[PDB]
DNA sequence: TTTTTTTTTTTTTTTTTTTTTTTTTTTT
């Protein structure tokens, strides 16, 4: 079949219903209750072709035969499903007792959807795990963000409101950025800590850090500056701290490579040593 | 570019060659005995007094001893700050710019920081991993240097037997001093 | 010119004539309060660590930092440094020691200038 | 309540109009890996197997229990569980088949309370 | 003593009788529409379903498909083991005691093992086999006891014609039931 | 003595034999090759009583000393002969150094001169074939035996070494005890394996089971509570399984009948399936 | 031909902010 996702709509007749796509979520497998006081089983995934995306909800038996067969990154095929209208809008798949999964098929649309150390490291590497020595701070600060999407909210003067481009009237959290250096002595990486993380490494709350921000900027100095000198003045402590980082490489203009961490951790110790045996072995140590 | 800060022993340091950069832009740096370049230090010990502080806050000190050697670490000026977090009997890593004031090498605070007992034991198994791996690594490029010196075909020599270019002139300068 | 001597590593047994400054590190088996005195066990000897001011607690594992002082009721150390080494690796810490001791001579020995 | 229809046991020429789930035994004679199909021949007609992960070998004699797909393409099974019948005496079972054809209904009728 | 495991279709356990005994250590067996009296069942079918195991391991069941019926095949606790070690698709003998819950009958697994293509077949032949002694046999006992009952007389004629006491008992039971 | 020929059995003492018999049949003298390589003389009888009959073996010397003596139709008492069983099964009388005959006796006996149901078993069974399915797992443990009796060896302490009631010092072998039900659908039976039967069937080595068997007895476990948990923990996938038996049928004095396979075999279905169909012929279907 | 001995049975389940990287020298 040539059928995209974007062709699907509520109500199709299932015997048309032929769509591949790749799975890019899985949720839990939930239990729900039926109109005759049993419970039974329901698990969604989200999957997506070329065209769009689709939620596929699993149902009772469906659940046991396939929900543990598929990961994220499989690409399934999906026939004799009922679509029905999302709480969105939008067509889902249903996969009732009528209905089949083709795990990873044979179909012409199917091709149309670590410890590293900084040394050898590249622009745009993905799930890098480094463990080094914080050397330097840049800059500490708060910004009022999204509770939804993270991103940064304006407040409306004419309104009193704060608005989000994406959700609208919304109540701003504060979210807290941490931008450092970290060596592993091969290299030397810059690294952007978000929030909880950040809040977790600091060991202040971004809501004491908004108040020695706006004492700052009261004093004379942009948001630029202000940010800079609590790092330097507030957060000096924290250099020569050795962490794990985890994160994606992105690659800045005249910044150069600056390491996006989602995670830090303390330091294992004894999996580290482990690491060091390994290669005094392979010098001829031991 | 920032080059990386190396993990030694103060021992290390201390038996070093300091190099004074002659413009007022270019980073000082030192080469051990195993004609390594070292810009940045990395080390773990013991403070082994409480700090000193100068009453106009002019500048802050503290020792550090790891077991091979004793050095200073010192702070100018508001990065005194570095010197007060520091107490007598903490166990600290330390990464810095290495200075030699008085013909005795020592430490510039960057960064200091209170360690795990388990962290000064990662510490000296890394260092001697990296000490081992720069030794076998430099008498290769000691041989080669030996053989044909600073020249087009001992470069590629050197690239072949996973040696960096810049380990050649490190010799050369460090015969040089010698 | 009297540069501070780093401290030399030893355990209680192996502790030499020569050594003015070292460092052990054991297990607290008992802590007189008014002579501010500890007994330390490392597995290999008892020594008396002789404190001016900080006092461990019985049971803590402890690393001391201290001068060596020779008198005629016996060899105690005068603690500088008294460390909490409760949670250090102490196997992982004897086979580094072992390293060192094999290793450090021979790679100072090839050097042939 | 919609309990588990037991696989009726048939013939691909046999097949009726009212049948949903059917059990079919036959050779593989060809096998599509990329629309994950395959072709059942019994002696008595051609079947299309639509399978969703297994797929057996060309030349195997396999066991098919499976739901009826009737659509404008034609009529196609729903693979539900496809058994190796390899090693399986045919002749036997078109026997045994025979034997309850003929026997079952007549040990139902004799029942006279 | 240790009755036996009679084998039977999922129909005829199915379509049966099952009956409760009160004593806490009497066995609960089963009463086909023929008159069987059935203790412990034994069946030959295909798993269905991929095998259900609780979260809490607390129980284990699989679903066995034999051609003239479905019925549930359960283990508890540690007897969750059996379900364990059957998949979707496996060809398998059921030996276990018969049970009855919410009025379904099922079996309460003793053992479970996968079989080859040529014992289903040889089951089907003994299910039919032991299906057609039986009815001859219940036929004629029917016979004995809509005319004496159970009667001393009655019993005496039963073992002339090579029919069980228990058989014109089960009889006088299944009456009693409908 | 009043012993009849039909109370003969192999390896009854020498001691207690006293029976006689009338000549029915004389064989050939004939050599024989001993161990030392030397040639010897050996003669065989048949001789019957009012029970039965026996072989009557001369050997070497008791061959000239009675072989033309004895003729067909005489009787002779035979005392303090070995009792061999002989290729049939059945008792032989060994006239050997030791042994004597006595021609023409003064006595008073001289004037005298498969396929089987469950439901069918008797105790004392011999040869008999059922086909059925495992339904329990007694128990399942390996223990030392001696490698020409099989039977349990004793480890000696102050000698270190392993000891045989019978055959002395010897190097012991892991015999594997296998104990589980049988049901034929008529009937249930108790079943023994041994050794390579045993492993055969179980699908693991006897060194395997004998360190099973430790970890559990370790754990505060006796070797018979030791044997019952690992029939219930790792051989409980054999229940279920369709096999045929072979064996004797011994009475346990409160066990019931148990039968001591000597063998165990996978069912042959056209076999079983043949046989069936001469029951369905028998009942008029065919 | 073998080890060691007490047979069986009921009941339990649902992705972000905002953007210019690094560097020397100063010491009671
Ligand atoms: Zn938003
Ligand atoms: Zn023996």
């Amino acid at each position: 079949s040539l059928m995209r996702i974007s062709e699907l709509y509520p109500g199709m007749d299932p015997r048309e219903v032929n769509v591949v796509g790749r799975v890019l979520k899985k949720y839990p497998p939930r239990e729900y209750t039926r109109k005759d006081g049993s419970v039974g089983r329901v698990a969604s995934l989200i999957i997506y072709d070329d065209s769009g995306r689709a939620r596929v909800v699993l149902w009772d038996a469906k659940v046991s035969e396939y929900y543990n067969k598929i990961e994220v990154g499989d690409v399934i095929k999906v026939l004799d499903a009922q679509v029905k209208e999302s709480l969105s809008g939008l067509p889902e798949l249903h996969i009732n007792f009528r209905a089949r999964i083709i795990l990873n098929p044979d179909d012409p649309r199917v091709e149309m959807i670590t410890r590293k150390k900084i040394k050898d490291i590249e622009a745009g590497d993905r799930f890098v795990e480094v463990r080094g020595t914080i050397a330097k701070v840049y800059r500490v600060l708060t910004y009022d963000a999204c509770p939804e999407c993270k991103k940064k909210v304006d407040y409306d003067e004419g309104l009193g409101v704060w608005i989000c481009p994406e959700h609208g009237e919304v109540q701003p959290i504060k979210m807290t950025i941490l931008d450092f250096g970290l060596d592993d002595g091969t290299g030397y990486i810059r690294v952007t800590l978000f929030g909880d993380d950040a809040e977790e490494l600091l060991g202040v709350s971004p809501e004491e850090i908004a108040e020695k921000i706006k004492e700052l900027e009261e004093s004379g100095l942009t948001t630029k500056e202000a940010a800079r000198k609590l790092a330097e003045d507030e957060f000096y402590n924290i250099i020569g701290r050795e962490i794990v980082v985890r994160g994606n490489v992105i690659e800045d203009r005249f910044l150069g490579l600056i390491l996006r961490a989602s995670s830090w951790e303390d330091v294992d110790y004894r999996r580290e040593i482990e690491r060091i045996k390994e290669e005094l072995e392979k010098l001829g140590v031991m | 570019k920032r080059m990386p800060a190396t993990r030694l022993y103060i021992k290390d340091i201390l038996e070093g060659y300091f190099v004074k950069s002659e413009g007022d832009f270019e980073p000082n740096y030192l080469i051990t005995k195993y004609a390594r370049k070292v810009y940045r230090a990395k080390i773990v010990g013991t403070v082994v007094r409480e700090p000193l502080i100068a009453e106009d806050e002019t500048y802050g000190k503290f020792q550090v001893d790891d077991g091979t050697g004793v050095i200073w670490v010192l702070g100018f000026r508001d990065d005194t700050k570095f010197a007060k977090l520091v107490r007598k009997g903490d166990l600290v890593q330390v990464i810095g710019k290495i200075a030699e004031w008085r013909d005795d090498k020592q430490i510039l605070v960057e960064g200091v920081s209170k360690v795990h007992p388990n962290m000064w034991i990662l510490h000296r198994y890394e260092t001697l991993k990296e000490k081992i791996e720069h030794i076998k690594k430099a008498k290769i490029a000691l041989e080669i240097y030996n053989q044909y010196g600073i020249t087009a075909k001992s470069k590629v020599i050197a690239k072949n037997k996973g040696i960096e270019e810049e380990l050649l002139e490190v010799i050369d300068e460090l015969y040089g001093i010698m | 010119v009297r540069r501070r001597k780093p401290a030399v590593e030893r355990k209680i047994s192996e502790i030499r004539e020569e050594d003015t400054r070292v460092s052990l590190i054991g297990r607290v088996i008992k802590v007189d309060k008014m002579d501010y005195m500890f007994w330390l066990d490392d597995g290999t000897g008892v020594a008396i660590i002789e404190s001016e001011s900080d006092l461990p607690k019985v049971g803590q594992v402890v690393r001391v930092i201290g001068r060596i002082i020779r008198n005629e009721e016996g060899i105690h150390i005068y603690a500088e440094v008294i460390q909490d080494f409760s949670d250090a690796d102490l196997e992982a810490l004897e086979e580094i020691r072992e390293l060192e001791r094999k290793l450090l001579p021979r790679l100072e020995g090839e050097i042939v200038w």
